RNA sequence: AGUAGUAACAAGAG
RNA sequence: UAUACCUCUGCUUCUGCUAUU
RNA sequence: GAAUGCUAUAAUAG
C-alpha cells in the first residue's frame, strides 16, 4: 500500500556520501523488547500457557484486545500467525547505508532512494509521524 | 590514524596476512590468557575457563 | 516458544489434559460418558 | 625443539614449545614466551582499563543462564558413543543417554553448568558405558503363505569402554578437507 | 537432626513434592532443612483441606471410585503446570489471574485461596498478606499456637477446621519430644554459591598442560596473577 | 578411455 | 548355492568454528 | 534532538 499510493520525484546524478547507520528496516505497528513482544504475542495466541503475568501485559491490553479480535476469524496456523506478529512487534534493526533517510518507510525502499552517485526523490504512502516531521 | 600522523613524516600501511596461524598458536599459550583475564574471577570461574584449553593441549 | 521445565514430559502433559477435561466437563464441552473415559484413561498414568 | 614427553594420562607424545628456544630463522616457530605473552597482555589491560573483569563478569553471568540445549547449534559433531560424526542436537542426546547410565543427571537440571561438571566428572568413571544398537530377527504374523514374516526389530545394548578409552575419545578430533 | 525427623513424620510424596519446589528456587534440601519443612507443613496443610472433598453431577460438596475434587491444589506442582492450571481456571470461569501464584482453588466457591503457616501470631499475619493481595484471593492464615484467621467468607467446615489443628499441634509436640523443636527457632540464613569442583582426571590433564619451567598447575596459576613481567 | 589433478569417479548394495 | 533379465539407492563415501544475524 | 543490539538452511569472509 505504501509502494502504491506513493509519488516519485526526480532522478538526480552528482555526487551522495551515504553514511552507514544502524537503522529499522520494518515499520511496528507498537515497538517492544523482544521479551516484551513474546508475551504480548502469548497472551493473544495461547493464554494458558503465557506463565506468570508480567506489568506489560496491561500496558498492551488494548493492542493484545485490538489483534485477537482481528485474528478470530482465521484457519491459518497458529505458529505462522505468531512469527507475523513477531514481525511487527519485534525491531529489526540493523547497519545499513543511508544518506537523508532513516524512517523505516523510506529504509525499506532504501534500494530506489539513491546510489553513490545519483539520487532519486520518493513519497511513502498511508501516514507519517510527527516526531519523524 | 591517518589525520593523526605526525607532519612532514610517512604514514604507512602493512597489508598483512600471518602463515601457518592454527598450527603455531598453543593451547597452553590460550590457558595463560585465560587465567590472567580473570584475575578478579572467582575460583570455581577461573577453573572454568580453564578446562577448553586444556583439553586442546592434549587433543588427539 | 521453548518450554521449560526440569519435571517429566509426561507429568505435564497428564495435568494440561486432566485440566482441559475437568473444564470441558464444567463447561459443557465434554460429556459425561467421555468424561468417564477421561479421567478413567488418565488414571492409568 | 621444544620439551617433548609422554602423558601419563593417554600415554601420548606430548610436545611443548612454550618458554622454549628462540628461533635462528624466519621459518614459522610456535616457541611463544609467556612472559612476552603476559607483557603485552598487561600493556592491553593498562590501556583499556578494568575491561578484562568486566568481560569475566558478563560471561560468567551469562553462563549461569545458559542451558543445555545452546550446544543443539553446531552442525556436525563427533559422537564418541559410535566414533563418528552426527548431528549437534543428536551429538549431545547420545551423550546424555550415555552420561544417565553412569549415574549423571546433571543435564535433567537444564544449566549448562551441571551437565558441564558431569563432562569432567565423567572423566573419573573407570568404565563408561553407552548403548548400541543390534538387530533381531522376530516372526510376525501375517496373510502370507506359509502364514508369517521376519523383520529385523532394532534393540539397545549396553557397550563399555575403559578409562583411558573414554578419555582419548572424549579428546578425540574428527579430520575432514575443506 | 531435621534430616531424619521428616522421614517418620511426612510422607515419600509430600517430601519430593517439597524438594522439587525447593529445588526449583535453587536451595539444597540437606542444607537448609527448616526451609524444607516450612513447605512440607504448607503442602500437608493443603491437602487435608482437600483430601475428602467431592462434588457430585448436581454440583453439591459431600465427604467421600469416584473422581472429581471440589478444591484444586497448585502448591507442590512445578511452577509451569501451577500456573498453567491457575491461568486455565481463571480463563474458563472468567476471572482476572492473580499476579502472585495461589495454593488452592473452590470450584463451588469459584475464587481463589492463600493459605499461609505462621510461628507467631495469625491474626497479625493475615495484614501482612493483606498488603500484596488485597482482594484477589481468599486468604486462610493458620498458626501454630491454636488460632485460625480466615477471610469472611470461609467454606472450611468446623469439622475439617479441627484437623488442622489436631496435626498444627500434633507434629509440634513431636518436634519438642525430640528437642528438634529448638532447630527452627533460629534464623537460618546462607547463600547457595554456584561450585564447580574438579575431579582427578582433569586435575591431572591440567597439571600436563603447562608451559615449561612448571611443576603443576598451582604454580603457574600464582606466576600469572603474582609476578609482573614488564621489559 | 576420459574426466580430472596430490585422489578420486568411470555405479553401489541385497 | 539359489531366487536375480529380480529388488533397493543417487549429498549420508566422516563437510568444522566464527562474523555479516 | 540521541538512542533501543541481536541471532537462520543460502552466499561471502577469516
Amino acid at each position: 500500500m505504501r509502494l502504491d499510493n506513493a509519488t516519485w520525484g526526480r532522478i538526480t546524478f552528482g555526487p551522495v556520501e551515504r553514511v552507514r547507520k544502524r537503522v529499522l528496516l520494518n515499520p511496528l505497528t507498537k515497538e517492544m523488547p523482544p521479551d516484551e513482544a513474546s508475551n504480548v504475542i502469548m497472551e493473544i495466541l495461547f493464554p494458558k500457557e503465557a506463565g506468570i503475568p508480567r506489568e506489560s501485559t496491561w500496558i498492551h491490553r488494548e493492542l493484545i484486545k485490538e489483534k485477537r479480535e482481528k485474528l478470530k476469524g482465521t484457519m491459518i496456523t497458529p505458529i505462522v500467525l505468531a512469527y507475523m506478529l513477531e514481525r511487527e512487534l519485534v525491531a529489526r534493526r540493523r547497519f545499513l547505508p543511508v544518506a537523508g533517510a532513516t524512517s523505516a518507510e523510506f529504509i525499506e525502499m532504501l534500494h530506489c532512494l539513491q546510489g553513490e552517485n545519483w539520487r532519486q526523490i520518493y513519497h511513502p504512502g498511508g501516514n507519517k509521524l510527527t516526531e519523524s516531521r | 590514524m591517518l589525520s593523526n600522523c605526525p607532519p612532514g613524516g610517512i604514514s604507512m600501511t602493512v597489508t598483512g596476512d600471518n602463515t601457518k596461524w592454527n598450527e603455531c598458536l598453543n593451547p597452553r599459550i590460550f590457558l595463560a590468557m585465560t587465567e590472567r583475564i580473570t584475575r578478579d574471577s572467582p575460583i570455581w570461574f577461573r577453573d572454568f575457563c580453564s578446562i577448553a584449553p586444556v583439553l586442546f593441549s592434549n587433543k588427539i | 516458544r521453548k518450554p521449560v521445565g526440569q519435571h517429566s514430559m509426561l507429568e505435564a502433559m497428564a495435568h494440561r489434559l486432566r485440566m482441559d477435561a475437568r473444564l470441558d466437563y464444567e463447561s459443557g464441552r465434554m460429556s459425561k460418558d467421555d468424561f468417564e473415559k477421561a479421567m478413567a484413561h488418565l488414571g492409568e498414568i | 625443539k621444544g620439551k617433548q614427553y609422554i602423558s601419563d594420562v593417554t600415554g601420548c607424545t606430548m610436545v611443548d614449545p612454550t618458554n622454549g628456544p628462540l628461533p635462528e630463522d624466519n621459518e614459522p616457530s610456535a616457541y611463544a614466551q609467556l612472559d612476552c605473552v603476559l607483557e603485552a597482555l598487561d600493556r592491553m589491560d593498562e590501556e583499556h582499563p578494568g575491561l578484562f573483569q568486566a568481560a569475566s563478569q558478563n560471561a560468567m553471568e551469562t553462563l549461569m543462564v545458559t542451558t543445555v540445549d545452546k550446544l543443539t547449534q553446531g552442525r556436525q559433531t563427533f559422537d564418541w558413543t559410535v566414533c563418528r560424526n552426527q548431528p549437534a542436537a543428536t551429538a549431545l542426546n547420545t551423550t546424555i543417554t550415555s552420561f544417565r547410565l553412569n549415574d549423571l543427571n546433571g543435564a535433567d537440571k537444564g544449566g549448562l553448568i551441571p551437565f558441564c561438571q558431569d563432562i569432567i566428572d565423567s572423566l573419573d568413571r573407570p568404565e563408561m558405558t553407552f548403548f548400541s544398537v543390534k538387530n533381531i530377527k522376530k516372526k510376525l504374523p501375517a496373510k502370507n503363505r506359509k502364514g508369517f514374516l521376519i523383520k529385523r526389530i532394532p534393540m539397545k545394548v549396553k557397550d563399555k569402554i575403559t578409562k583411558v578409552e573414554y578419555i582419548k575419545r572424549a579428546l578425540s578430533l574428527n579430520t575432514m578437507t575443506k | 537432626s531435621m534430616d531424619t525427623f521428616i522421614t517418620r513424620n511426612f510422607q515419600t510424596t509430600i517430601i519430593q513434592k517439597a524438594k522439587n519446589t525447593m529445588a526449583e528456587f535453587s536451595e539444597d534440601p540437606e542444607l537448609q532443612p527448616a526451609m524444607l519443612f516450612n513447605i512440607c507443613v504448607h503442602l500437608e496443610v493443603c491437602y487435608v483441606i482437600s483430601d475428602m472433598n467431592f462434588l457430585d453431577e448436581e454440583g453439591k460438596a459431600y465427604t467421600a471410585q469416584n473422581l472429581r475434587p471440589q478444591y484444586e491444589v497448585i502448591e507442590g506442582m512445578p511452577r509451569t503446570i501451577a500456573w498453567m492450571v491457575q491461568r486455565s481456571l481463571a480463563q474458563e470461569h472468567g476471572i482476572e489471574t492473580p499476579k502472585y501464584l495461589a495454593d488452592l482453588f473452590d470450584y463451588k466457591t469459584k475464587r481463589f485461596i492463600e493459605v499461609g503457616i505462621t510461628k507467631g501470631l495469625a491474626d497479625d499475619y493475615f495484614w501482612k498478606k493483606k498488603e500484596k493481595l488485597g482482594n484477589s484471593m481468599e486468604l486462610m492464615i493458620f498458626s501454630y499456637n491454636q488460632d485460625y484467621s480466615l477471610s469472611n467468607e470461609s467454606s472450611l467446615d468446623e469439622e475439617g477446621k479441627g484437623r488442622v489443628l489436631s496435626r498444627l499441634t500434633e507434629l509440634q509436640a513431636e518436634l519438642s519430644l525430640k528437642n528438634l523443636w529448638q532447630v527452627l527457632i533460629g534464623e537460618e540464613d546462607v547463600e547457595k554459591g554456584i561450585d564447580f569442583k574438579l575431579g582427578q582426571t582433569i586435575s591431572r590433564l591440567r597439571d600436563i598442560s603447562v608451559p615449561a619451567g612448571f611443576s603443576n598447575f598451582e604454580g603457574m596459576r600464582s606466576y600469572i596473577d603474582n609476578i609482573d613481567p614488564k621489559g
